[PDB]
Parts: structure tokens; C-alpha cells; sequence
């Protein structure tokens, strides 16, 4: 028994070993009397505001669409302290961690950001932090190693053998078995078992309840479509949530096209993979013919997780979201013209969305639309990445 | 199922637990594996508990992480595990074998079509490590319609409500991993659980001879097989030599 | 003539040679007149909150204090677009150039900072900007070389003798004399020739004022002190200039102590230099006994500025505002305390000013006084820096 | 400034334009300036502007800032400068001394003994080329009262008013840096302004005497000599004679 359903149609679930059964259920059973209680709300809201700086802006890019009659608003997740979305879920999370009565937090990542956003708020409100990383995911982001220590948190180096975020996940679960009494698993997107898809939806959908007052505030009426960026779901399902009942209002998740779908070098397993079971949910994922999972790519490490999350694998199986994907090119392109002609510098994972936007502009100039992108993050920890690529290709 | 209850049949008689090893299919390769496995049973396994290497595993870990990638440094498919599993029935036509599966390896091609592979090849159950008895009845009802045993853990934090369902979910045997052995045992007799094979740090015949004494029904030991198993990769014989005096000592303290 | 003082005191003017005097009296009736049309105003704004993410948060600090009697609050300026400050007054100066029909922006910079804000500001309003750095600055910080390229501006190297921040201003002083008929020089903190110390202030004093009203609203009272980091003088004067006439506020500003005022390795001009001409401004300066400009020295490159805007010579001359010195590692453990217990990472600019307000708790733990400190940038930037450090001595 | 009100008298009775070179003194070092600065004189400067190494200069820029470097590497000091001053005065009696200096090393001092040491070693007059006529009072104050000339520019951009004050403020000669510059030397003479030097560009003879038939009392010319100095840095003597060459062709085309 739940208290609230643990699908999303056929996704989702908690396939999980029996022994985290009882982690599951007592946070479940937090967070509906959190979301129940004013004060944890106004602990929430007071920490959004005036710690994290919500709300955030949503800008007018005027100079993008000059000579087209799309009107192009960006959600301005990049202006949250932090630099990315990821952190409105966490201070949630980490104030879901205090009101059980925990004083610790485990956590992972890959790219780093996750981590990043882990150890601020468990520093912000106090909590012992351990984070499992990857090994080789250390290497490749040393400058988040040195934040997330900064910033007190014990980031543990994880060698399995092939040292990488799956390897930090089972790690941290298996951590997380033997402590929950004490220790709350911080999940970093909005996949995995019931319930975190559904507490990080409602830890994130202050985006899309924010940007639906702004519009209606500066335009009068709901954009013709809200466009995110799909690594696990969470930034993305934050924007849809408050719009999923306005029909009129598109949804569109972009995944990673990496070097292109038919390179089979990408991340897109919405679209482009097989439901199969695995990360505690039954999803869309990358996996062999006989049931391996299957690495994923992409140029931007936020977008590089094999599988999804299961409210986006329901919302494109009833039509009610439509997801694509955009290349590595594709993004590094729409990464390029938002620096040039809005002077900002989006993250790599956030590039995919623009991009996307960008063509249904540019395909169609004379068609009249009103365009929001969630901005996920800034994209100052990608300055390095676009300067060896473009340089490495004669630019 | 059939062959844990004539199992479990014939120990009571003989006043006996059983002492079951756990093992990683392929590991450290396929002649090698069906050797080592050959050498269990010839050294008193009562039972055998089989892996099929995982892309990404849990509730095992460590010595048990690397077995799976020593099975797929040998290139180890699930296909090749389905042809082992038929070889070692057609060698061992009573002994009962137990899988253990994750769930997508489960539900990659068909549930119904993966219990009745493993029927096929006489396998008597399947223990999926992560599908909780919350998410269980498709598996459950698979496993039955091909005459496999479902196995569930009952985990140190259980609860009534779960010892309940174990015991009417389960068959075969009850995979036991806090009450006192003794009161849990009590309470899965009373719920008419299949009989328990204590499964936690199960490496020494005194912990083989106190399960039994607690009521459980015998033991399974995993970790430690494998150690053995990791300790001799360069001395395949010293291998099955310490592997076949670990488990005769083993099931003698069953006895 | 001039329509606004030129002065502070003894302290200000215009000391630049004849054929510049044009360019600074068009400058000054455009701004005067800008501060009269509530139409610029109303643009200013809407790129102060919608572009930039104004207001931006007043966060308390209660771990930071934990034990004192001290209340601590951060004006969050690290949240505004770019990460700090300086964005507030190049999207002024950015708009008051468009006001005077000019289409191009001539800025120089030494960390790199300014570059990017002036950067980022002309591809907002459709701008050319130009910008020249000393090379030795380009290489100390080709990221930001990066940043401005990505942004659309043009970076000139300039080779002089000494490559830096002084000898980049000379070559922007020379080519706004021949080009400021189109060309706005985008001076980047509250110094130099009037009216720049004047356009600054009043283009920074938002800081100010959403402080006094976030202090209002939270505490029912104002600080007994303002605190921030002066390196030219525009986030401090940004901070105190609302608060000149409420005399019970308390005005602290906190010059680089480098690696201490004796060794004389130092950029604290206030309270350790010499009154002299130079940067088109008589001001406190370093300089040789027989009136040569001497070189600062701070950990912080922002900070590196061997004189000051001529307002805060005046108000430290009439005791309205206090100022004090911090050295590279009293500056340093700030860092590392607001990592550690509050989970921001400022600016090592800012750390300076943190790092005295620790000192006021510290040094009398029982003494009740409600302080507010001026965190002026992020500091993502200094992470580098910061481990080298900590790495060199054995951390 | 006398010397130079007896200067401009004596060339108008010859109906002569003035011919004035610029060195930065101690460029590129003590003695060779020294000795440039002779060689100047005996080619036929009939004024010198001479320039004091700064810290940090403006008005002038490269080929100005590189001499300043030389200096500089020299290691010449202001106080230097002040002996060198009183050295050439000692010299050269009649010739009229202006020097090009910054405001801050008028002011590091204190400005009335600065001016005070310009009177003493015999200097004529003082252009700070970072002191615009709107900042010059205390300047030009000082300046009269050790009876220096304070020399003011009348750049391109100049209008009406400033052409009033630099007339009504300036002493000695106007430094002229748009109008043709036959109507702004009208303007000058006109508000009865000091005799007006033409000193922008002057690098050819046909510039002298194009200056002169504008009505300018003369020509200042700067880049050109000390690029004829950076030229021959390796050739002393070289430099010398090429020197003489170029004064003597500039001041032959004054008369
Ligand atoms: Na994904
Ligand atoms: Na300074």
C-alpha cells in the first residue's frame, strides 16, 4: 500500500530490493503531510526567496527572433543561486530530510551539479553531507569536486568498475539501506521509484507556476508551447506541471541527439529506446537486445543519463507532450547565438531546448508563436567545452 | 518448486538443514563455472543458487560485482547462462536450482516467455532481487503458470504485514537476510511460509548448525564461495579443491 | 561650466586633456536629462528585472553567527545576471549611450569582469563593443577573453610597456577622443573624471535602496552598518548611497590589505596612500616619493586598483564613512567560512568584506549589532585561485 | 615667458615662423640627450618643448611612451630632469624652454614649488597636458607668480568660448592641435591670443610653411625628431647628423 499512486499509466513503480521498501514508504508518507503543513510551505517559499532568489525572471529575447513572428520568452532558471533549476528541488528535499528527524544526506552525481546543489543545501540547513561520485566522472569535473568540499560535504570516489553515475547510484542506495533511519537519499531528477518522481515534480513546479503568471502578466494569454530540455525530466516536468490542464499549451521535452540518432551515439530513450526496468522504475531506457543497459552520449553531461523519467514516458504515450531530440551541433549552435545576440550564456544542456526553439522558428518565420524555454542553467561551466571543440575545428 | 519440496521432505527425515552455495553463472568462464558447480554438488550442496550476470547490479555488491565482470570478461549472455542451466539439470536431475534475477533480464523479452525458458530447462525458482513483493504479482503469477518457484527476501526490517505476505506469496523456500531468528522463524511457521533458508553472513559451520538450531529450514552462503572463487583465479585447481572442503564442511554442520 | 558639482570635497574633477572635455560635458547632459525622462527610467527597469533578475535577495545568515549576538544579512548582488554588480550600471551606461545616438562602446578591463558585463550589455542593446585589456591581464584570464568574444565584442590586446589595466585605459581615453561623437566609454567603477563617479553611484544605488527596504520589512529598523569591498568604489557607494543621510548607519568600506600594509604589497590607497592627479580624478593613490603611480597588489584581481572614486575619499575626510583594510588571508578564511556554513561561494572581492564583518562578531561576541554586508559578486571565478592556495601550504 | 614675447618679436622682424622640436628629456639617456638636444639647437630650434618622463602618460601615446620607457630604463628621475633643465639654460640663454608635463608630477610637490623650480633652473614655460582650462586655475595661478607661461591647447573640437579663454589665459604661445586653420588663428588674433604653434602632424617642411602662411606664428613639431631617435638607437652619431638634417630642413622652411 501507497498514498499516492506510484505510476504514471504503465511507467514508473518501485522496483527496488525489499529491504528500501520502508525508506520509500516513510518518505512518502513525509512528504504528503509536508505538502499539507503551512509552515513547512512557508519554510519552503521563505528558502526559495530569500536564500535561492526566487522568482526568477522571465526575459524577452527580442534580438533571437527579429524578422519572424515568433515571440521568444526564456525561463530564467540560470539566474538561481547555484546557476541551475536543481537547486529549488533540493533545499525541498533537504527540509523533507529534517522534518523525519535526519541529520544526513547522501547523495551522487555525474556531471557534478547534482552534488553541487546537494552540498549547498546541507550546508545551508546543516546536514552531514557524503556524496558518491563516480571516479572518472571525478576526474573529468575536478572544479565540483573542490565546490562540493568547500562546501562540507564528503564526496566519495566510487571504483566498481565502470565508475561512473550507475555505479554512484547503487552505491548510495546501498548506503542509504542500512541508514535511513538517519539519512535521507537526495535523488537528483525526477526518476527512479515512488516517490521521488512525483516529490520532485512538486519540489520544481514553481517554474511553470511562476512563468504562467509572468506571461499572462506580459502577453496576456498562455504561450503556444513551453520547451525544456529532457535528461532525467526533472527541470522539464518542473515547467509543464502547471500547464499540463491548459490544453491549448504545447509541451515539448527535447533529449540529446548526441552525434545523431542513427549513430546510436546519444541519449534519447524516450523516443529512440525500450521500456525496461531498472534505476527503481519501469521507463523508457538504452539497453542491449538482451537486456544490458546501454551507455548514453551526449556533449552536455546533464543530459547524459540512459533512461527518463515515467511522467514524461506517460504525458508522449497520451500525446498530451511531444518530445524530440537536438544534436550536439544542433546545441552548440543555439549555445553560440544566445551569447551573441541576448548576452547570456546558457548551459549546454539548456542549449538543446533553445535549439529547438530556434527551428520551429526558423522553419516556419511567418508563423505566429508565443515560445517559453526554460533557461535550466547557466553556462559558464561549458565555456571549456565549446572553446576546445571550436577549436579543435578551425573556428 | 517439486524438487524443494522433496528436498526439504527428505532433510526432515534425515533431521537435517540444508546448506545451500550461491554462485555467479560464467564466472570465471563457462567450463570453468560448470566445473566449480559440478565440484559444489560433489562436495554436499543441497541446492544451488545460480546469478545471471547483471549490466548493472544491487543487492549484492562487492565480491559479488566482480564475478559479474568476471562472467562478462568471459563474454557471458543470458543465452549462454540458459544453455548452462539445461547442462547442469541433465547432470543433476533432483537438486533444486534457484536463480537469482534482475528484474529488466525478466522482462527484456516476455515475462511469461522468461519462466518458461527457465521451466525448459528445469530450473525450480527465481529470486528477482528488485522487484519487492509490493510489485511482485505479474512475476508471481508467471513463475506459477510455468511451475517456478517465486522467492522473496524477508529483509531484518520486516514487519507483519510483510511477514504475511511472504508467507502466502512465496514457495519453494523463504530467503531469510530485528526479531531473533528464532521469533521470525516462529512467525513464518505460524503464517505456513515455505521453509526459511537464513541468508545473511552465512560463512562458518557454526552459523550453519545455529540456523538450524533457530528453527530455519538451512543456509545460504554466497560471498564466501565467491572469495574462494577470487582467491585462486590463477590456480583453477587449488580453487575447486578449497571450494570442495568449504562446503563439505558446510553442509556436515547441517547434519 | 558644468550642470552637476565635479567635486566631492577637494576630491573629484576632470583632469583629462582639453580635447576630451566635449565628450564628458555631452555625457553629463545626457545623464542629467536621463534622470528627469521617467521614460529611461522605465527602461532601465525593465532590464534590471527582466534581464537581469532584480531585486535581487537579502539573505540572513544564522550559522555565520551562531553564539553572537550579531545578525548578519547579504545583499545578494552574486545572483545578479553576470554574477555581480557590475551589471547594474553598463545596462545604464549601455542605455545612456543609445540615449546619445551612439552605437558603439569602448570599455577596457584588468580581471576581466567589466569586460564581460560591457560585453554581455552591448549584445543586449545591438552595441559594438570594443574592448581593450593588457595583455597581461588577456593572458592572466583567457576565459573571460573567451566569455567577451562569445559575446560579440572585439578584445584588443594592448602590448604598451606594462600590458595592463592602466595602460588598456589609456588606449581607450585615445580612441574615445577621435570616436565619441558614435562611441561610449564605459568606465567601470565609481571613479575617474566627472561625471563617471556621479553616473555610477546613482546607476549602483538600487543596491542601496532594495536593501533599506528588504532591512525594513525583515528587521523593522536599519543596520547599524553597511559593509562591502572597495576596489574603485561602486558596489560600496551602490550600497551606501541611500544610507548618507540616515547618520545612524554606519558606512564601513574594506580596501585590499594584500599580504599586509607594512610589507607594501597592498591596494589600500584610502587610508594608506598620497593624494594625487591621475585617471582624470584627484584622488588618494599609490605612488613613488616623487609622484609616479605605483602598483597594488590584492589576492583578489578586483580589488587591484592603486586608487578610488573621489566620493569615498570624501566621506572617510568628514567621518561619514569608515574605512579598513583586509589581508589576502583574513580574506581567504571568509571564503572558506561562507563556503562551509551558509553554502554560497562569494567572491573573493566580496570575502573581503565578509571577512571584516567577522571580525566585528568575533572580536565582542556579545555586543547586539545588525550588519549588512554587500556579497558583490559570486565566486566560481576564484575556485581556481582559492586551490592553488590551499594546495601550496598542505591543505 | 619674456624670452618668449623676445623670440616672436625678433622672428617677426624676420618675418620668420618659429621651427619647434619636442624630446622627451633623459631619452635615451642623460648625456646623448644632452647631446641631442644641442644638436637641435645648433640646427636651428628657435624653441624646445621638452617632456618629463611619467608613470603613466596620455596626451602623446606610442612613439612618446616607448621614449618615456628609454628614460625610464635610464632610470631618470624628475630631479634629474630639474638638473638637466638648469644645465641647458646654462648653456642657451635666449632660447625659450617649455616643458609637457602631467598634472601629478606638478602636484606630487606641491604646484607653487613646482612652478617655483621651473623659475629656478630657468624654464619659460609649462603645457600639463592633463589640466583642461576649466581645472587650470591653481595652475596657471602658480605659474605667473614664478613667471611661467601656462600653455593651453586649442584642440579640433574647440568652440567659441574655449577659443575666448585659451586667449585670455594662455601666455607664451597657444598650442594648436573644424575650422580652417586660417579662421581659428583669425579667432586668436582676434581675442588677442598668445602667438598660436601649429602642432599637429608637422613632420615636412611644406607644413612649417603652410603654418606660417595660415598666420600661425610658427610650428611644434614632436613624433617626427623622436622617431629619427628611435630610428638609430644602435648609431649615436648617426643619429645626430640626421637630427641636424631634419631641424635644419625645418626651420629653413620658416623663413
Ligand atoms: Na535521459
Ligand atoms: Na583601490
Amino acid at each position: 500500500t501507497t498514498l499516492l499512486n506510484p505510476y504514471f499509466g504503465e511507467f514508473g513503480g518501485m522496483y527496488v530490493p525489499q529491504i528500501l521498501m520502508p525508506a520509500l514508504n516513510q518518505l512518502e508518507e513525509a512528504f504528503v503531510s509536508a505538502q499539507k503543513d503551512p509552515e513547512f510551505q512557508a519554510q519552503f517559499a521563505d528558502l526559495l526567496k530569500n536564500y535561492a532568489g526566487r522568482p526568477t525572471a522571465l526575459t524577452k529575447c527580442q534580438n533571437i527572433t527579429a524578422g519572424t513572428r515568433t515571440t521568444l520568452y526564456l525561463k530564467r532558471e540560470d539566474l538561481l543561486h547555484g546557476g541551475a533549476h536543481k537547486t529549488n528541488q533540493v533545499l525541498g528535499q533537504a527540509l523533507l530530510a529534517k522534518r523525519m528527524g535526519k541529520s544526513e544526506i547522501i547523495a551522487e552525481t555525474g556531471a557534478g551539479q547534482h552534488g553541487v546543489a546537494s552540498a549547498l543545501a546541507s550546508a545551508l540547513l546543516g546536514l552531514k553531507c557524503r556524496i558518491y561520485m563516480g571516479a572518472k566522472d571525478v576526474e573529468r569535473q575536478s572544479p565540483n569536486v573542490f565546490r562540493m568540499r568547500l562546501m562540507g560535504a564528503e564526496v566519495i570516489p566510487v571504483h566498481s568498475g565502470s565508475a561512473t553515475l550507475k555505479d554512484a547510484c547503487n552505491e548510495a542506495l546501498r548506503d542509504w539501506s542500512g541508514s535511513y533511519e538517519t539519512a535521507h537519499y537526495m535523488l537528483g531528477t525526477a526518476a527512479g521509484p515512488h516517490p521521488y518522481p512525483t516529490i520532485v515534480r512538486e519540489f520544481q513546479r514553481m517554474i511553470g507556476e511562476e512563468t504562467k503568471a509572468q506571461i499572462l502578466d506580459k502577453e496576456g494569454r498562455l504561450p503556444d508551447a513551453v520547451i525544456a530540455c529532457v535528461g532525467g525530466g526533472s527541470n522539464a516536468i518542473g515547467m509543464f506541471a502547471d500547464f499540463i490542464n491548459d490544453t491549448s499549451v504545447g509541451l515539448i521535452g527535447v533529449e540529446p541527439g548526441g552525434h545523431g540518432i542513427e549513430t546510436g551515439e546519444h541519449g534519447a530513450p524516450l523516443k529512440h529506446g525500450r521500456v525496461g526496468i531498472y534505476f527503481g522504475m519501469k521507463a523508457p531506457m538504452m539497453q542491449t537486445a538482451d537486456g544490458q543497459i546501454e551507455e548514453s552520449y551526449s556533449i552536455s553531461a546533464g543530459l547524459d543519463f540512459p533512461s527518463v523519467g515515467p511522467q514524461h514516458a506517460y504525458l508522449n504515450s497520451i500525446g498530451r507532450a511531444d518530445y524530440v531530440s537536438i544534436t550536439d551541433d544542433e546545441a552548440l549552435e543555439a549555445f553560440k547565438t544566445l551569447c551573441r545576440h541576448e548576452g547570456i550564456i546558457p548551459a549546454l544542456e539548456s542549449s538543446h531546448a533553445l535549439a529547438h526553439a530556434l527551428k520551429m522558428m526558423r522553419e516556419q518565420p511567418e508563423k505566429e508563436q508565443l515560445l517559453v524555454v526554460n533557461l535550466s542553467g547557466r553556462g559558464d561551466k561549458d565555456i571549456f567545452t565549446v572553446h576546445d571543440i571550436l577549436k579543435a575545428r578551425g573556428e | 518448486m517439486e524438487r524443494y519440496e522433496n528436498l526439504f521432505a527428505q532433510l526432515n527425515d534425515r533431521r537435517e538443514g540444508a546448506f545451500v552455495p550461491f554462485v555467479t553463472l560464467g564466472d570465471p568462464g563457462i567450463e570453468q563455472s560448470l566445473k566449480i558447480i559440478d565440484t559444489l554438488i560433489d562436495a554436499g550442496a543441497d541446492a544451488l543458487e545460480l546469478g545471471v550476470p547483471f549490466s548493472d547490479p544491487l543487492a549484492d555488491g562487492p565480491t559479488i560485482q566482480n564475478a559479474n565482470l568476471r562472467a562478462f570478461a568471459a563474454g557471458v549472455t543470458p543465452a549462454q547462462c540458459f544453455e548452462m542451466l539445461a547442462l547442469i539439470r541433465e547432470k543433476h536431475p533432483t537438486i533444486p536450482i534457484g536463480l537469482l534475477m534482475y528484474a529488466n533480464l525478466v522482462f527484456n523479452n516476455g515475462i511469461d516467455a522468461f519462466y518458461a525458458r527457465c521451466e525448459q530447462v528445469g530450473v525450480d525458482s527465481v529470486l528477482v532481487a528488485d522487484v519487492p513483493v509490493e510489485e511482485s504479482a505479474p512475476f508471481r503469477q508467471a513463475a506459477l503458470r510455468h511451475n517456478i518457484a517465486p522467492i522473496f527476501i524477508c529483509p531484518p526490517n520486516a514487519d507483519d504485514d510483510l511477514l504475511r505476505q511472504v508467507a502466502s506469496y512465496g514457495r519453494g523456500y523463504t530467503y531469510l537476510l530485528a526479531l531473533p531468528l528464532h521469533h521470525l522463524i516462529e512467525k513464518l511457521k505460524e503464517y505456513h511460509a515455505a521453509p526459511a533458508l537464513q541468508g545473511f553472513g552465512i560463512s562458518s559451520p557454526e552459523q550453519v548448525s545455529a540456523a538450524v538450531r533457530a528453527g530455519a529450514a538451512g543456509a545460504i552462503s554466497g560471498s564466501a564461495i565467491v572469495k574462494i572463487i577470487e582467491k585462486n583465479l590463477a590456480s583453477p585447481k587449488q580453487m575447486l579443491a578449497e571450494l570442495r572442503s568449504f562446503v563439505s564442511a558446510m553442509k556436515a554442520a547441517s547434519r
